[PDB]
RNA sequence: GACCUGGCGGUGCUUCAUAUCCCUCUAGAGGAGCCUGUUCUGUAAUCGAUAAACCCCGAUCAACCUCACCACCUCUUGCUCAGCCUAUAUACCGCCAUCUUCAGCAAACCCUGAUGAAGGCUACAAAGUAAGCGCAAGUACCCACGUAAAGACGUUAGGUCAAGGUGUAGCCCAUGAGGUGGCAAGAAAUGGGCUACAUUUUCUACCCCAGAAAACUACGAUAGCCCUUAUGAAACUUAAGGGUCGAAGGUGGAUUUAGC
RNA sequence: UUUAAGAACGUGUUUAUUU
């Protein structure tokens, strides 16, 4: 499509938590599992609108099963009316 | 809800469309204490009074 | 149809707190100051303790929903640590394995 | 992406055990899992309250139960447009009464909106999940009872009447009902007048001649009433015009021209109406021919939209034309524009299409090149239709035509899994082929191995009502195919299933058992073919025996052959 | 001893499936995961909606499909939709499976307000990994 | 509620307790023993209390060519299938419940005398149909283990012959 | 058990799947090799598995399945071998043959090379062996070395031997860089627990030492921390003739020194000779430290300790 | 008699074929479809691993048939229709700066399940330099003190981060709204700020 | 009477134990105060664990709720096509403890013992071949190390019917359901832990080049008492902080825990 | 050849095509 992109790998997440192996007592004696939660950004640049709804549609709708997705988006901007000059 | 869950899956094996192999197990054992006398009684009718 | 009765009487609890949530929090903020005078604070201090006892929130247990326990829950999945596991440990949890490190 | 030719409709399980093997299981299959949505969604609407809960968002209104009950139960003139809009007709019609009898003002807007609802159904009751011969309209109806206690009555009133009667075969009324339209100074509306042209043909069955007279009268009418007519007022002309094939035909293309004339775009029902009508069962055909020429350099290169609802029934009939024309290069032209744009979504129900299909692909065989004909037999079967025995049959008579006979090993297989095993029609010609003429080792090998599985199929069979019974031409190739092969073993068992179910067999087995006896030298094997047509009593086989007596026979052999004649 | 998910030995007459001869320790070593979602990654949220709609269907396509699977399930989200795929027996005639497709896919749409498509993969015989 | 419901393997293996303490050391009494029972041996699919007949699954798709619609069975018509389900039931159950007169050996309770059949057939194409094979003595013995203890084992005499002089015997 | 015919079937079929997969990728039928195949079962199943013998794989049948021995007996029941009835017929007919070798040699008169292993002698005879039958084979094959053994009979005895790859435990010298001013140095990195730590070594200096743009003195309070940082430099008479600017992160007050002692010893290699670089690795100034912290265990109080035990 | 399978379509098809066509969208793996003899699971002694047929192991696994090279490069070719071309002018980061001095964040979130909602949607972060905006003396040091910890005086940008409402819409306007008063209250000079 | 197998021996010889048996190292427990559990006692007032393998154990947790206890009162086809935390863990599933800081269990065959219970090895080899499970191998964490995890068959009718389910037995105007209020204490003994008895210390600054303190105003309570705040409808009661208070305690008997 | 070193309630643990 004619897009610039960049890929890293941010470092991941393991998240722990313990619990009771028996249903009574045994306290000495548990369980640990873990969720581990893996990334990888991809860092687009000087897209439009248009390219961008795309695009995002495409890989959005190919999104596999366990796989979520944050997307930011930074628009450009310009200064609006009131901000050019002062009325006072 | 299990108001919901339970009162649908109850409608489904009675029209045929679900088979709750649990009922289906004390439906039996609740049929063989009636041969055996086990039966629960009637309601202010019973032992004591 | 709910495991217990347990259970049913948290029910009872969840939905009375939430019909009385508003006219609670309206009441508290009269109290939860300095400003208002102590005669109206006074008045608002029987007013909230004459609601129901069920309407209060610290009434309220996070029971598991599928066993009615108490104690040993993880409010993340409101589980017990007893059916998370028979869960977890047939593969039915997504993400969730053992750790070992 | 394009159509998956190894595969079946998208709609079917993509798995080889509830794949659709037979055109009956891909209808019978649909109809299941069609039955299976409508008893949840009879669960769904019985029992609303489990599935309530709402937990989309956004919110999804199509997946909510339907509720068809009315909920004001008081008596009002709201209450009773509610129970108009859920097509209650019995509760509408008895609760009618009571509004009416307290009295209470009914606008007319309300009475003519049960009027509609009344004229449609026929004062009967919608199809519901759970609770054609002869004249449906009644005289004992409340629609003629409603019409009357009506003080006041527009011309909305009698259009809605017209169009129940008509619609309910009851033409005869119909007329008599426009008569009073007239009467009050008043004007019907085109669809009013569109039913009026069915029931002057239907009413009647007089001659064309009295008939075109009748029909340019409600025409100079609709023009005399500033009524301007629709596609589907020149469609019943020509749907009307068909009974008389011979005569309607010139007059058919006045109506066409006439379309034209007031720049109404003929649809694909417009078209179809024409060639129905010009064709018949006649030998020339030189008129149709001519016609659906230039029927197609119109249609070439154009898209549909859905007009009318017999736009569907087009494709189905071009290709009839084309199979009785016997002309390939116009199939091409009305499959060509069945691929462009969307227009493949006309080509209507199964049943049509797998009609459209079948003339279809019984005129590529017949005409074009072998090595096409199987490139269209790749991509439509099974992906399009699953065919039926006669195409098996055409494509075999292909074959032989372009002497490729080593590809019946292949089309016996796809017979099978199209659930043609047990065609006794198929059998009979796949077999005959193969053994007609002899062939190289390489390809006289295969037609046995294809041949022992034919011959499992008969002893195999489904219906176990009568006895198995194996056709005489049967017998007689199953067993030359092994002789010519080289399974002499296979065809010395054959022998007795011929006297055994009382099948003759032809001189060219008898004759041809010779070679396989003398390659042996087993004078015991010679007399086996000697003794069967013995008690067929056959001609050949006294002749035939003195050969075998001088080529190979034992001594004491020779005088029990005579005596046993 | 430990008995979460273990299947005891016996004396060698006893089959089982690689999903059943495998125990906790090799779910991510060994075995995948039998449901597919988003809940249980960081920063997420209904973890425990999507779990109460696991069980539920794991238990409506048990009594629905009796005495069919050969093995469990596997439940599959994709944003709003939720594949079921299911490996069933050849015993039960087709006619009988695409009813309860049909009426499955379309019950569990209306019960859950999203789109349910169910895919079945028929095999004869239930499979086995080795026999204890 | 419907989420504490379990299956019937796991409702049977609890209750007939086949594997437990008891079982070991001959802790109980064989006089009364549980008996497994399949309850979904005489079950059809789309069959309930109601009577409903849902097309494809319970009866027939099409009936005289035409694809059948959503019925319910009378009152009257679905008892008479309750209670014509129950000799189903009761016949099946009574079947097992006939014990067959096997013929016995020197005693009743006794294993001497009983016949075994012949022997088992030789994989490279050896069978023995000629022989008859009899139980002379069936002794049960032990031996003292260090983690079980006491290890009941079978010490069993037969006799194999085929009525003409051909016989022998073996444990 | 998989006959003959079998692993033919399974031939054609890894052929034909071989084709399609091309097809599937863009790639050419012809030039498809098994890296290529690995790459492209990784990307259409992906699977994370941390047993990489768990993972979808499609392999030639001759690597999947393993090797079994062909038929030992004809139809008429005579077996192929002389030694058939022993049960080891492979391993004898090599016994046989080795001893019959040595036999020749009474009449008319390593670095790399490892002995061949069990595991990989039962393979070469498709044959379930014994320790102690190992060590009876390896006994002739080194008795057969001794003696002054002809040509053929070492291209026998190299069938049963295995090259080795011998590592070299000698240091990696840094290139040596240079600056805008035209300074030689050397940047190196090390690493103390969770402290780590880049060093630049100039080639000339005067001792200056700036940690974090510190100088060292006060960086470093503790007498012992600077202790450390002079190992490297005393160790090789260099004390005053370099200047080192580094960057420590994280860790703590004597995991920095450790982790810059490391980085400084490496960046130093480039500007010694290799006789003292083997030095400094022999006396601990160039390994990286594997001892970290250890976990703590649920039911103990600590990564070893155990809680307070009561017989009663 | 009983029912038997038909062979599956995996033979029927052709090495140079079209795949996007068999698998066109994602679907799950099925084996009578998928012309490839690939096998997972881990191998018994003396063993290999389980054939397709039956496995749940590929059932378990988010393939990427559907998603194939070929595929790719011909689905995108369909989408330039829908793209637009980038200004040429604005080439690097310095020249956007320029001609667009705000920069407007928001995040989307994508999460299976029945609903699409998320509160951390409608958070709206707005970023301005200071040399950007015409400002004074007094106007920049007295927009200094009013905003306090959202200045980072070593990039000299403003950052103003808006959660309050409950659309990203409004948001926004709070935003722009946000920076008007205090570049306006900036210029404008009380008789306070004279006892500093 | 004579044997088989196993167990046991204050039974022999030999080789060993690696934080483990002795000797040998380091810090603790047992003494004081406090926190906390248990046992007894007490109360109208839960239950369960309770040599090793119970004792900050079910509880990653009790002011009401939780809660199953006590008293009083109230309802009867009852949130449920009812219900019961009623009895039975010596009927069970399920999840576990323990030997295990082990390496053996064993189907199917063969042979020996005169065809007995049983047994089955010697490598310069004498009847053993062995699927499968476990160990091992692999995998996770920072490797090849180490730590985790794993750890069969069985042993203690070991633990749990009060996670849930459930066989058998029992209650059905009550052994069920709901409401209000209330008990959860200490003569006494004991387990575990926290803080201290000080100068390698105490306070302040700093986060390692300092100044003061240092025995009846020192060191030393997280205790008591009083006040305030936080949470909550509700706090002498729970938590935090402040004030006041300045106790025992001067390194601890027989004995005893952990650690490469 | 080499200090002393007691005791442990009673039962219960194995078969059968439109038209
Ligand atoms: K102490
Ligand atoms: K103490
Ligand atoms: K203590
Ligand atoms: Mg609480
Ligand atoms: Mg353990
Ligand atoms: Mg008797
Ligand atoms: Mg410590
Ligand atoms: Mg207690
Ligand atoms: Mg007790
Ligand atoms: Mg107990
Ligand atoms: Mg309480
Ligand atoms: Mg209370
Ligand atoms: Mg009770
Ligand atoms: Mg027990
Ligand atoms: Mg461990
Ligand atoms: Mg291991
Ligand atoms: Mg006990
Ligand atoms: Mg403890
Ligand atoms: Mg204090
Ligand atoms: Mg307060
Ligand atoms: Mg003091
Ligand atoms: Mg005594
Ligand atoms: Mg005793």
């Amino acid at each position: 499509l004619g897009i610039s992109i960049k890929v890293h790998e941010p470092p991941r997440k393991i998240e722990r938590f313990t619990l009771l192996q028996s249903v009574h007592i045994y306290k000495k004696h548990r369980v640990q599992y873990e969720m581990r939660t893996l990334y990888r950004c991809l860092e687009l640049e000087h897209l439009t609108g248009s390219t961008a709804d795309v695009y995002l549609e495409y890989i959005q709708r190919n999104l596999p099963e366990g796989v979520a997705m944050e997307v930011t988006k930074t628009q450009l901007e310009q200064l609006p009316e009131h901000i050019k000059e002062p009325i006072w | 809800n299990h108001h919901t869950y339970a009162e649908l899956m109850q409608t489904l094996r009675f029209l045929g469309l679900y088979r709750d192999e649990h009922q289906d197990f004390m439906d039996e054992q609740k049929r063989l204490k009636k041969l055996r006398g086990k039966e629960k009684p009637k309601k202010g009718e019973g032992k004591r009074a | 149809h709910y495991v217990d009765w347990r259970m049913w009487r948290d029910v009872k609890r969840r939905k009375m707190a939430y019909e009385y949530a508003d006219e609670r929090l309206r009441i508290n903020s009269l109290r939860k100051n300095t400003i208002l005078p102590k005669i109206l604070q006074d008045v608002a201090d029987e007013e909230i303790a004459a609601l129901p006892r069920d309407s209060c929130p610290v009434r309220i247990r996070n029971r598991c929903v599928m066993t009615s326990r108490p104690r040993g829950v993880k409010r993340r999945w409101r589980l017990s640590r007893i059916v998370f596991r028979h869960l977890a440990d047939h593969g039915q949890l997504s993400g969730i394995q053992r750790a070992t490190w | 992406v394009n159509r998956d030719t190894t595969a079946v409709p998208y709609v079917f399980q993509d798995d080889p055990y509830l794949m659709p093997a037979s055109s009956l299981e891909s209808r019978s299959f649909l109809l299941a899992k069609k039955s299976g949505e409508n008893v949840a969604k009879f669960i769904i609407n019985s029992y609303p309250k489990y599935f309530q809960k709402d937990i989309a968002e956004p919110h999804i209104p199509c997946l909510m139960p339907e509720y068809f009950e009315p909920q004001i139960k008081d008596i009002s003139e709201a209450a009773l447009k509610e129970r108009i809009e859920l097509r209650k007709v019995k509760a509408s019609v008895d609760m009618f009464d009571q509004l009416l009898q307290a009295g209470t003002t009914v606008s007319l807007e309300t009475t003519n909106s049960l009027l509609d609802l009344l004229c449609y159904y026929g004062d009967q009751e919608p199809s519901t999940d759970y609770h054609q011969f002869g004249v449906t309209w009644r005289a004992k109806n409340n629609a003629e009872r409603i019409f009357s206690l009506m003080p006041e009555k527009n011309e909305h009133s009698y259009c809605t009447m017209i169009r129940g009667m008509v619609k309910h075969r009851a033409y005869e009324q119909a007329l008599n009902l426009y008569t009073e339209l007239l009467n009050n100074r008043l004007h019907a509306d085109v669809y009013t007048f569109n039913a009026l042209i069915e029931a002057t043909v239907c009413a009647i069955n007089e001659k064309f001649e009295e008939k075109w007279s009748k029909i340019l009268e409600l025409l100079r009418h609709m023009v005399a009433q500033k009524v301007k007519p629709n596609l589907q007022t020149f469609n019943t002309i020509l749907k009307c015009l068909r009974r008389f094939h011979v005569f309607a035909r010139s007059p058919a293309l006045q109506v066409l021209r006439e379309m034209k004339a007031i720049g109404i775009e003929p649809s694909l029902a417009t078209y179809h109406h024409i060639i129905r009508l010009f064709d018949q069962p006649g030998d020339p055909l030189k008129r149709s021919s001519f016609i659906i020429y230039d029927i197609m350099n119109e249609l070439m290169g154009k898209r549909f939209s859905p007009k009318d609802p017999d736009d569907d029934k087009f494709f189905q009939s071009a290709m009839s034309i084309c199979s009785s024309l016997r002309d390939l290069e116009l199939a091409y032209q009305v499959h060509g524009l069945l691929k462009t744009g969307d227009n493949w979504k006309f080509i209507g129900p199964d049943q049509h299409r797998n009609f459209y299909y079948s003339k279809f692909f019984d005129l590529i065989c017949l005409m074009e090149q072998i090595d096409v004909t199987l490139k269209w037999y790749e991509d439509l079967i099974p992906s399009a239709y699953f065919p039926h025995s006669q195409t098996m049959i055409h494509l075999l008579q292909a074959l032989d035509v372009a002497n490729r006979l080593e590809v019946i090993p292949k089309i016996w297989k796809d017979s099978k899994e199209y659930g043609h095993t047990f065609r006794s029609d198929l059998r009979e010609e796949i077999l005959m082929l193969m053994a007609r003429d002899k062939h190289p080792p390489e390809l006289q090998v295969a037609f046995a191995d294809c041949a022992a599985d034919i011959k499992s199929a008969y002893e195999s069979q489904p219906i176990r009502q009568t006895a198995q019974d194996w056709p005489a031409t049967s017998l007689n190739c199953i067993a030359i195919l092994f002789l010519r092969a080289g399974r002499t073993q296979e065809a010395w068992k054959m022998l007795g299933l011929f006297r055994k179910h009382n099948k003759i067999p032809r001189s060219e087995l008898l004759n041809e058992l010779m070679d396989s006896a003398k390659v042996s030298n087993s004078p015991s094997q010679a007399i086996e073919v000697v003794e069967l047509a013995s008690a067929f009593s056959l001609p050949i086989c006294e002749g035939l025996t003195q050969r075998v007596m001088s080529d190979f026979a034992i001594n004491q052999e020779q005088k029990e052959a005579l005596s046993n004649l | 001893k430990n008995r979460a998910a273990r299947v005891r030995v016996s004396k060698g007459d006893k089959p089982v499936t690689y999903e059943e001869a495998h125990a906790p320790h090799y779910i991510a070593h060994r075995k995948g995961w039998l449901s597919l979602h988003t809940g249980n990654l960081d920063g997420e949220d209904h973890a425990a909606e999507r779990t109460v709609e696991d069980v539920f269907l794991r238990k409506f396509m048990w009594g629905t499909f009796p005495g069919c699977l050969a093995d469990q399930l596997v439940l599959k989200r994709r944003g709003n939709q939720l594949e079921i795929c299911a490996v069933v027996l050849r015993q039960l005639s087709p006619h009988k499976y695409y009813f309860l497709v049909g009426y499955s896919e379309t019950l569990l749409s209306y019960f859950y307000k999203c789109p349910v498509r169910l895919h079945l993969q028929t095999v004869p015989s239930k499979v086995v990994y080795k026999y204890l | 509620s419907f989420f504490t419901k379990l299956t019937a393997d796991e409702l049977w293996k609890g209750a007939l307790a086949e594997t437990g303490a008891g079982a070991k050391k001959g802790r109980g009494k064989r006089t009364k023993k549980k008996k497994r029972k399949d309850l979904n041996r005489g079950q059809i699919i789309g069959e309930g209390r109601y009577g409903f007949l849902w097309p494809g699954l319970n009866v027939p798709l099409m009936k005289n060519g035409a694809v059948q619609t959503i019925a319910q069975r009378s009152k009257e018509e679905q008892e008479k299938v309750e209670a014509d389900m129950i000799q189903q039931r009761e016949e099946w159950d009574r079947k097992k419940k006939m014990k067959v007169k096997r013929e016995r050996g020197w005693s009743g309770n006794s294993w001497g005398g009983i016949s075994l059949g012949p022997p088992d057939p030789g994989p490279c194409g050896e069978t023995y149909e000629d022989f008859d094979t009899r139980i002379l003595e069936v002794r049960n013995v032990f031996t003292m283990t260090a983690k079980e203890g006491r290890k009941k084992s079978i010490r069993v005499l037969v006799a194999v012959g085929n009525g003409k002089g051909a016989a022998g015997f073996s444990i | 058990t998989y006959t003959e015919d079998f692993i033919k079937k399974q031939i054609e079929e890894f052929n034909i799947g071989k084709r399609h997969l091309a097809n599937m990728m863009g790639e050419d039928p012809e030039t498809f090799t098994q890296e290529d195949i690995d790459r492209a079962i990784a990307y259409l199943f992906p699977s994370g598995l941390f047993e990489k013998r768990a993972r979808p794989v499609m392999k030639h049948p001759e690597q999947i399945f393993p090797r079994q021995r062909a038929i030992q007996w004809g139809e008429d029941g005579r077996p192929f071998h002389y030694l058939f009835y022993t049960g080891k017929q492979s391993y004898y007919s090599l016994m046989h043959d080795v001893y019959g070798m040595l036999l020749n040699l009474e009449k008319h008169q390593v670095i790399g090379s490892r002995w061949l292993i069990k595991e990989e002698l039962e393979e070469m005879l498709v044959e379930k062996l014994s320790d102690l039958d190992y060590m009876q084979f390896i006994r002739l094959l080194e008795k057969l070395l001794t003696s002054q053994c002809g040509a053929a009979e070492e291209e026998f005895v190299q069938r049963f031997r295995r090259s080795v790859t011998l590592e070299s435990k000698k240091q990696l010298i840094e290139p040596v860089q240079y600056d805008e001013q035209g300074m030689a140095f050397s940047k190196s990195e090390g690493k103390r627990k969770t402290a780590k730590a880049e060093a630049i070594v100039y080639k000339h200096g005067s001792g200056r030492i700036k940690v974090n743009g510190i100088d060292y003195q006060l960086y470093f309070p503790i007498t012992q921390d600077r202790e450390q940082l002079m190992f490297p430099f005393h160790f090789v008479d260099r004390l005053g003739k370099h200047d080192v600017t580094c960057t420590v992160s994280g860790g703590g007050r004597s995991a920095q020194a450790g982790a810059i002692r490391l980085a400084m010893a490496k960046a130093l290699c480039s500007f010694v000779t290799e006789d003292e670089v083997e030095w400094m690795r022999q006396a601990g100034l160039l390994t990286t430290d594997p001892r970290v912290r250890e976990r703590k265990k649920p039911g103990q109080e600590g990564a070893r300790r155990k809680f307070t035990w009561k017989k009663r | 008699p009983r029912r038997k399978a038909l062979p599956p379509r995996t033979e029927k098809m052709a090495v140079d074929q079209d795949w996007p066509s068999v698998y066109p969208v994602a679907a799950p793996f099925k084996p009578s479809a998928v012309p490839l003899p690939v096998r997972m699971g881990y191998p018994v002694k003396k063993g290999v691993p389980m054939a397709k047929e039956g496995n749940l192991e590929l059932l378990k696994i988010p393939n990427f048939l559907h998603l194939t090279p070929v595929a790719i490069k011909k689905h995108c070719e369909a989408l330039k229709d829908f793209c637009t071309e980038w200004p040429a002018a604005l080439d690097s980061d310095e020249k956007c700066e320029k001609h667009f001095p705000i920069e407007i964040d928001s995040t989307d979130y994508v999460s299976s399940g029945p609903s699409v909602r998320n509160p951390r949607a409608r958070v709206v972060v707005l970023r301005v330099k200071l040399s950007s905006l015409n400002l004074d003396d007094h106007a920049k040091k007295k927009l200094i003190k009013l905003v306090g910890e959202r200045y980072c005086k070593t990039t000299d940008v403003l950052t103003i981060k808006t959660d309050r409402c409950p659309l990203r819409r409004q948001n926004y306007d709070y935003a722009v709204y946000l920076l008007t008063v205090l570049y306006h209250e900036s210029w404008n000079t009380e008789e306070w700020e004279k006892s500093k």
